[PDB]
């Protein structure tokens, strides 16, 4: 259970002063790297997307991760969600558009996420049937509130998050070897998602 | 529509 499960180094990387905005914009959405339908805002600290019909619509960020300790806030408003909000990582490979509502980020070997809309983990996820998380709610879905903390920990090899600030363990493993970006997947028109990475 | 997009 949860927090007994923090990677190494976690409490202190989120008790020293945050990375100033240049480290912020630094490891930013990409404009480079996100859906035609997206605009980055602000060199990286938000994207907004366009009001596109038939559009799941996804981002990486600009810096990939192999080793080390990677953890960054995810700002979603709970009212720009609509459908199917995912929220995780993706190597450089997978795929930033489709032309439906799908959960487009986890629906294939190249992405991991969340659905903060409906708590299921999607990786090679096609479809009804992933996994609910976190574990230990006795089947109970936890509402994903405006912020969330996505935490990646490339030594051991796994990817979590938390919620106020208590992790809430390993959601997805066996990551150790690949390169991973930041990465959402919005189909909701005028969403505008914020990433404020906070180290290391 | 209701993912607040422009048909």
């Amino acid at each position: 259970l949860y927090f007994q499960s923090m990677p190494e180094g976690l409490e202190e990387l989120l008790s020293a002063p945050p990375p100033d905005l240049g480290a912020q914009r630094r490891h930013g959405w990409n404009p480079k790297d996100c859906s035609e339908n997206i605009e980055v805002k602000e060199g990286g600290l938000y994207f907004e997307r366009r009001p596109v019909a038939q559009s799941t619509d996804g981002a990486r960020g600009k810096r990939g991760y192999s080793r080390g300790l990677h953890a960054w806030e995810i700002s979603w408003p709970l009212e720009q969600r609509g459908t199917h909000a995912v929220v995780g990582v993706a190597t450089a490979l997978a795929p930033l558009q489709t032309d439906h509502y799908a959960a487009l980020l986890g629906s294939n070997s190249e992405s991991w996420g969340w659905d903060i809309g409906r708590g299921k983990l999607y990786h090679q996820s096609k479809g009804p049937g992933a996994p609910q998380y976190p574990a230990g709610t006795q089947g109970e879905q936890l509402e994903v509130p405006e912020r969330l903390l996505v935490v990646l920990d490339m030594e051991e090899g796994t990817l979590g998050y938390a919620i106020g600030g208590t992790y809430l363990g390993p959601a997805f493993r066996g990551l150790k070897g690949r390169t991973l970006y930041p990465a959402v997947s919005a189909v909701w028109g005028q969403c505008q998602v914020r990433i404020r990475y906070l180290g290391e | 529509d209701i993912n607040n997009n422009n048909n």
